[PDB]
């Protein structure tokens, strides 16, 4: 069993609940936590 | 749309950062004069 | 006597079935040996008929008289007596003409004698069953690819008592004979030419040879596995496609990553037997007249 | 990616517990439950190549140099990389050969082929690892072992390969190469076999299975069958093997001497034991 | 002659080579399709020749391999994801269409020739091949399914002559119509067999054979590959099955 | 449901709110952004 | 038209410049002039 | 459930954290110069 | 038995029932076992 | 048939001219002549 | 359902649809800077 | 038929003139006489 | 019919002027007697 | 029936006497003392 | 009519031609006694 | 009977006649003295 059109599955409305949550808030759960995690690995120890 | 949200995109940030920082390690590793302990031997 | 049954394998034994009449010949074919049904419910069980004439009793008797020829060198040193015979089967020895006499034939019985002899008879034991792995390829109509892998094998042949020890001007570079005797000389051309693993010629005769089990470590093991459908007859399966050649055209796509044909694995299976002593033919006949050292040439082309 | 007679095969299951959670196909490539494995084997042991390089001195494939720990050490580790580095290859390349032979297994419950192929690769972990696990574990340390390299453990198969006199005095190793020297032997034949049928000389039709007992049996004399070449050609290439683990079972843990030293057991026999005869005398 | 010379015909002949076999070994299945029947995205670093001479064996005509690859055969499934590499799912019961682990295709009917004048295979009632005459003999035994249940009884075989090796269990029902199950999937243990692939109440959705005698191509693809369609999904998924698929050794 | 011919898929607008909208996260964060990561590269430190 | 992306530029597709870029940044390090952070330290 | 939880993690991250232990250990109990166990009698 | 939105599964509240004691307390002493083993092993014996 | 288009171009041209590239790159940085990467310092 | 004959594709008018945008153009550029970022380097460094 | 051409002169021919381009080029770069382009360093 | 025409004696009679060519061009280039396109200095 | 009255003894009565003689010749034939071949010479 | 006729003069008809020369001519060649081509200065 | 005679007629003449003269031309060129295509000079 199968639908017709864009997209499934899915699924309207999960363009902003499904791709968005778990997707775009990836980019922030680790590029986020990057931004304060690196303050103390760039100097360690390019710079001896 | 498509691919997997309940399924693959928990588990593809799970074995794919561990499969290009961890495996990265080793290279950082690979320094025996550098290295965060070796620094007392070279 | 009847013939059991036994519980699903299966088989039924096969009666009077010689075979096929075109070309070949079934007069000389006498009789169809005894079968020896050896409980045949893995394999098969069937014996004879076969080609007869002088096409083939040359290369027995030429067999027998090159393997005639080196026995009684192993009786020579035992002192006349069938005790000693098997306590030395191996470690007996025979080679030709010293390396101060070679090419001379005249080397009596005493010293160089029982290796011009065996190569003499050997020279009829092969070169005529040769005529026979690419005559009786035609003895219906088939093509000759058989004797094509035996063009390159009989070539490893064509240096190692031919090519290089008749015009080096020695016999002792040509093989000594027996079980023993030739395995100092497995390990004679070794110390010699510097290590033969600098050589990528005998190094990549090796390459292979160490591949023959990666073509065939799978190919008892798949044309087993797909058995259950139907492609161990190889002779339904290229044209018409059969349901073992999808159950096998997937798997190594999937596993390493590139599958074959029904007429396709059969044309790497002898793309690494026909070069298994052609590289070391070629690694023979450059382990020479070229750089006797392998040493002295795996510091020269190699680095370089 | 997928053949033109692959629309139907693709279906999902196979792997063990969980779920097609790892199943997914990418390109020809099968990356099933064992797929991000050997991607994760992979990508992380080219690099133990490349480690033994800007330590031992060569980054060049010629003389990289991850050698086994040394001879005396005991039952813990190493130096580095002299058997450190040599340890850390040792659960990622055999951590890998198996997540591809029970990935194969994830290609063999799918569909419903026999179970022989995730078995003939089987044999490349009975000579290998008679070589890590079984020989380098009793006598001392992992120190009875080879360097990992291309050419390192060539001059290591020569130079420190007659420790044991003549090998071809060996008669474990003698009899796995008498598998290995027929393995080749019905491989010219067998592989000319299906290419004469289709293409004989120029147009004539093709053959069928009953050329197959005029041609072999107008050979060497025996027929074994037309599934009787999958059935001796099996038993050329694994058996090399097995008998060549035997003597590396049997070789430098209880004969470390020369093995040319076994052949004089032939000749200690109450019938020719005082009475010498020939080339000995 | 040389040094450094016949290398250099070496790594150019016959690296010219590995260019012309892998191509010998990419004929059948290419040209390259995708899931639905439609030229498909590439084909690969070694291109598809056309088809050279194939003279076929018992004068059937013409026909040139790569050969067959397009949708004649009927194909039906459910699709669940519609990027490519996401597997398919079928309709109704996987084992009603033949999706999947079971798989065939459309031939023409013509039963495999040999030699002699007769068809490949055929049982032993009809090729009087070999008898029975002195001592106890077991032609006509039981059987057991996948259910560990009776299904029927095996009371012929079928015969052969150039590989003198049986091929074929005839299972006939009570009803008299015979289905037919392959031959490097059975294991007879001591008495009564035992089979593990097929339960006693899935035997029927093997069609029969029209002719008794006549093995034709068309059908020898789902006989034996049918044994492959309770393979893969037989069967979720708690219960006496598990100890029936999981563990064991053979 | 099955499907036909050239050129699904495809198609639309499966290609068009779906491929076109996955594709372009590996032409421009890696196109031209990377010459901002050129930035950082660019006399760093290719002159001497 | 054709081709595929909600299953190969998930994870199949970032990773080919990962092909790309992490086999280079190899060669750029161990360069006993280039370096960048290695040899600073000396 | 977002992820598996009888399956990913009661046993698989068991070997995740094993995983990790193991092949630093032939990296710490190894090295020519630390011990610290083995060499105490020469 | 699965349902629609996200997590779902989820399955909420299975995801702060099952994430909760071997995600966070599981992971959490295993920062509880893991940081405290660091201090007899950071200075003993790398420096030497 | 023999060659199509929408897979090449994106994994396979992408690595057909960048390793015409290092077959080019890795003979010409290492000539006694040229070099243009470490030759300018000293 | 699929296609005919050689080759289809084909076919006109089928051949200059997807046989003509990243294969005309899309090596006319890869040429272009071929000789654009060609000529900068014609010069150094073949002279000193 | 028998053989091909939309195989062997779109993807076959056109390697036959960088398999036969190439090869000579270094056979006479080895051989110290020509270089011919080394005009840098003098 | 005897052998293959249209397959046999047009793209195969390339390695008649092929290989057959190349070894014998083998043992010629190298002779300081021949040389022939090493002659430079006079 | 039981013993062979045709096969046995006319063509297997060959063979009996053949290989009773064959290798038990091979024992005392040229003997260093007896000869009795090699002796009405010298 | 026990064997052929129209194979052996095509492709067989080399082994014959060529291999029987070609095997020979290395043989004479290289005797420094006719040379022809390696005359140059004689 | 038992055997055809007129195809092998061909090839009986083919090679067959050179299968009993190239060995037997082989040792009357070995001898230093004879040769008559080396020594009909000086
Ligand atoms: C180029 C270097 C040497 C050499 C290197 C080696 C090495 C290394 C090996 C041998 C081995 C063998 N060589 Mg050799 N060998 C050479 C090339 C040849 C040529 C040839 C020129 O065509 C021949 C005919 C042989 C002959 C043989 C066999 C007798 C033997 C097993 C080969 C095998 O695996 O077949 C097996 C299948 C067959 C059908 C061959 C039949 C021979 C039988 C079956 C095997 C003989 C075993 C034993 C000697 C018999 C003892 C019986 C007693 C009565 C108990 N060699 C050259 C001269 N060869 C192997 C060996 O074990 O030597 C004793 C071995 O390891
Ligand atoms: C001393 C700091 C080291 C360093 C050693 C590491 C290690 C180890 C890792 C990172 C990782 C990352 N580093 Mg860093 N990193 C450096 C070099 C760089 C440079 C640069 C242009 O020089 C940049 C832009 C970055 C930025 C980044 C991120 C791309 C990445 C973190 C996750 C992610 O993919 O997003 N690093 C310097 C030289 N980097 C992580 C990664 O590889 O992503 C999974 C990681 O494991
Ligand atoms: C220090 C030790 C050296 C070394 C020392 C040597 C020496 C010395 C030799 C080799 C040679 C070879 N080495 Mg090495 N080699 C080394 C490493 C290895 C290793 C490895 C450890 O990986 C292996 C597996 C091998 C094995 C090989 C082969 C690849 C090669 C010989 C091919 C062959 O025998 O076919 C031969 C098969 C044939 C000729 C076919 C037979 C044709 C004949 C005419 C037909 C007669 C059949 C007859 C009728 C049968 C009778 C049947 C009866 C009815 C029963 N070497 C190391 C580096 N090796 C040999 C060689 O030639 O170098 C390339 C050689 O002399
Ligand atoms: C004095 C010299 C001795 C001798 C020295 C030695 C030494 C030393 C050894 C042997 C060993 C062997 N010798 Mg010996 N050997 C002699 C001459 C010979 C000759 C010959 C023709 O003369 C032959 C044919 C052989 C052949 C043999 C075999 C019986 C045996 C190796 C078994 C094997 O390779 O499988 C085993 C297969 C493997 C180990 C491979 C494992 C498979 C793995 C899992 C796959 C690797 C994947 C890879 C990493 C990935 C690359 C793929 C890319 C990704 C594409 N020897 C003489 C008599 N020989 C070896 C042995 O017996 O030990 C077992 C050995 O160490
Ligand atoms: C003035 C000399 C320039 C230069 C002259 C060229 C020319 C000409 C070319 C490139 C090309 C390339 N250069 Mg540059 N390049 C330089 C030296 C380098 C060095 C180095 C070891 O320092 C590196 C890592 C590179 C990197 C690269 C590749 C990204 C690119 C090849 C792509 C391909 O697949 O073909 N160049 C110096 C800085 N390079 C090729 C390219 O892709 O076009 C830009 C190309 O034609
Ligand atoms: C330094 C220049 C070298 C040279 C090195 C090369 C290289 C490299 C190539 C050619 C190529 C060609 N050369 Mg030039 N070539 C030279 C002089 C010759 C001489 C001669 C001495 O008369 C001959 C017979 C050839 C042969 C040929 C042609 C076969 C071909 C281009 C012409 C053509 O299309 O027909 N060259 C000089 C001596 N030649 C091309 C070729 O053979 O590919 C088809 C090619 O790649
Ligand atoms: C008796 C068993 C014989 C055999 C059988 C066999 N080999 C097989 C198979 C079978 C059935 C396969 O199905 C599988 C295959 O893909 O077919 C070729 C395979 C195979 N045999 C291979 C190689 C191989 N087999 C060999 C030998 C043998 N194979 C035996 C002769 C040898 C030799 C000459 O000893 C080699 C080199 C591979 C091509 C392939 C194994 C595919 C595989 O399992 O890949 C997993 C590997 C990774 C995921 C890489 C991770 C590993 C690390 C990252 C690095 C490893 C470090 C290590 C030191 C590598 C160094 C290699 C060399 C420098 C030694
Ligand atoms: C590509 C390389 C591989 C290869 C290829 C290859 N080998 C081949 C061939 C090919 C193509 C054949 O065509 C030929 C063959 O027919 O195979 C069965 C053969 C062959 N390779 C063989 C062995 C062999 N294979 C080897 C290996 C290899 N061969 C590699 C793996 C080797 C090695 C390693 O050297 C050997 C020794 C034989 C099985 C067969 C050669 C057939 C042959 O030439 O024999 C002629 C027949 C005789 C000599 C009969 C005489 C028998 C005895 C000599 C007399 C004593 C017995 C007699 C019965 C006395 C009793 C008296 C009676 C009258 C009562
Ligand atoms: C179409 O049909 C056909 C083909 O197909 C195309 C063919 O290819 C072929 C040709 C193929 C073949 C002829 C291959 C056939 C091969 C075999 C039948 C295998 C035979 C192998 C042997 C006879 C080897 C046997 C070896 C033995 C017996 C060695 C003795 C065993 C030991 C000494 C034990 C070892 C254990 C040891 C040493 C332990 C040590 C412990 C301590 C020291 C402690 C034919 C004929 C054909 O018809
Ligand atoms: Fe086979």
């Amino acid at each position: 069993a199968d639908k017709s059109d864009l997209g499934y599955t899915g699924l309207t409305d999960e363009q902003a609940q499904e791709l968005h949550s778990v997707y775009m808030s990836g980019l922030w759960l680790f590029s986020a936590v990057a931004i304060v995690a690196h303050l103390a690995v760039y100097i360690w120890r390019p710079w001896f | 749309w498509m691919i997997f949200d309940p399924r693959r995109v928990f588990v593809a940030q799970g074995v794919f950062l561990f499969l290009l920082a961890v495996m990265i390690h080793l290279i950082l590793l690979s320094t025996p004069s550098y290295n965060w302990l070796e620094i007392s031997a070279a | 006597a009847e013939y059991q049954n036994i519980f699903s394998q299966v088989q039924v034994r096969g009666p009077a079935d010689l075979g096929m009449t075109e070309d070949v010949n079934l007069a000389n074919r006498s009789g169809v040996g005894p079968f020896s049904t050896l409980l045949g419910w893995f394999g098969n069980a069937q014996l004879g008929p076969i080609y007869l004439g002088s096409l083939g009793v040359l290369s027995l008797f030429s067999g027998l008289m090159w393997f005639f020829t080196i026995g009684i060198w192993f009786w020579y040193q035992a002192g006349w007596n069938p005790a000693v015979f098997l306590r030395d089967l191996f470690f007996f020895s025979l080679e030709p003409p010293a390396p101060e006499y070679g090419l001379s034939f005249a080397a009596p019985l005493k010293e160089g004698g029982l290796w011009l002899i065996a190569s003499f008879f050997m020279f009829v034991a092969v070169w005529s069953w040769w005529g026979r792995t690419y005559l009786r390829a035609q003895a219906l109509g088939m093509g000759k690819h058989t004797a094509w892998a035996f063009l390159s094998a009989i070539w490893l042949w064509m240096v190692l008592g031919f090519i290089r020890p008749i015009l080096m001007g020695s016999w002792s570079e040509a093989v000594p004979y027996g079980i023993f005797s030739h395995l100092d000389w497995t390990n004679n051309f070794s110390l010699v030419h510097g290590n033969l693993f600098y050589n990528p010629f005998h190094g990549l005769s090796i390459a292979f040879l160490y591949g023959s089990a990666l073509l065939f470590a799978m190919h008892g093991a798949t044309i087993l596995a797909v058995s259950r459908f139907g492609g161990e007859r190889e002779l339904e399966q290229i044209a018409d496609r059969g349901t073992a050649a999808e159950r096998a055209a997937l798997f190594w796509r999937w596993t390493m990553g590139f599958n074959a044909t029904m007429e396709g694995i059969h044309r790497w299976a002898i793309w690494m037997a026909v070069l298994v002593t052609l590289t070391g033919g070629i690694g023979i006949l450059l382990s020479g007249t070229v750089v006797d050292n392998w040493y002295v040439w795996g510091q020269n082309h190699g680095m370089a | 990616a997928l053949l033109s007679f692959e629309r139907k095969y693709r279906v999902p299951g196979g792997t063990l517990v969980g779920g097609n959670l790892f199943d997914f196909w990418v390109g020809p490539f099968y990356v099933g439950f064992f797929g991000v494995a050997t991607f994760f084997f992979a990508a992380l042991g080219i690099i133990l190549i490349a480690w033994s390089a800007v330590l031992q001195g060569t980054w060049n494939p010629q003389l990289i140099s991850v050698y086994p720990p040394a001879l005396e050490y005991g039952l813990g580790g190493a130096p580095l990389a002299k058997g450190g580095l040599w340890q850390i290859i040792t659960i990622c390349a055999t951590g890998a050969f198996v997540s591809w032979a029970l990935r194969e297994v994830e290609i063999c419950r799918k569909l419903g082929i026999g179970y022989h192929i995730p078995f003939a690769f089987a044999f490349a972990i009975l000579a290998y690892l008679t070589l890590v696990l079984f020989r380098p574990v009793m006598m001392g340390a992992w120190g009875y072992a080879f360097p990992y390299g291309i050419w390192t453990h060539l001059d290591w198969v020569s130079n420190t390969g007659y420790t044991y006199g003549n090998f071809h005095y060996n008669p474990a190793h003698m009899i796995a190469i008498s598998f290995f020297f027929t393995n080749a032997l019905a491989l010219a034949l067998h592989g000319a076999l299906v290419l004469s049928a289709a293409n004989p000389e120029k147009g004539k039709e093709m053959r069928t299975p009953d050329h197959e007992d005029t041609f072999f049996r107008d050979l060497v004399g025996y027929s074994i069958g037309t599934l009787g070449i999958h059935r001796l050609g099996l038993l050329l290439s694994l058996s090399a093997v097995f008998f060549s683990a035997l003597c590396m079972i049997i070789t430098g843990t209880i004969w470390f001497d020369q093995w040319v030293d076994w052949w004089q057991w032939w000749v200690k026999l109450p019938w020719w034991a005082n009475i010498p005869g020939g080339i000995n005398g | 002659d040389l040094a450094s010379l016949a290398i250099y015909s070496f790594w150019i002949f016959l690296a010219g080579l590995i260019y012309y076999l892998q191509t010998e070994n990419m004929r059948e299945g290419y040209p390259l399709e995708n899931e639905d029947g439609t030229p498909a995205a590439n084909q690969g670093p070694f291109p598809l020749p056309k088809p050279k001479t194939f003279i076929l064996p018992h004068g059937r005509g013409t026909l040139t391999v790569p050969g067959p690859e397009s949708e004649d055969r009927p194909i039906a499934l459910a699709r669940t994801a519609v990027s490519e590499g996401f597997p398919h799912a079928p309709t109704g019961d996987p084992m009603k269409d033949g999706v999947g682990p079971a798989s065939w295709v459309a031939r023409r009917d013509l039963p495999e020739l040999d030699g002699h004048g007769h068809n490949k295979i055929k049982p032993m009632k009809a090729a009087a091949g070999f008898h029975v005459s002195a001592g106890k003999n077991p032609i006509g035994l039981p059987v057991r399914g996948c259910d560990l249940e009776i299904a029927g009884k095996v009371v012929d075989i079928w015969v052969d002559i150039p590989e003198q090796m049986a091929r074929f269990l005839e299972v006939e029902l009570k009803d008299g119509s015979t289905r037919l199950l392959p031959m490097q999937m059975v294991k007879v243990q001591s008495n009564r067999v035992h089979v593990n692939a097929l339960s006693s109440d899935l035997f029927a959705g093997i069609p029969t054979i029209k002719s008794p005698t006549e093995v034709t191509l068309l059908e020898e693809d789902k006989i034996c590959g049918y044994v492959a369609g309770g393979l893969m999904y037989a069967a979720p998924k708690r219960k006496s099955v598990v100890a029936a698929m999981l563990a064991e050794y053979a």
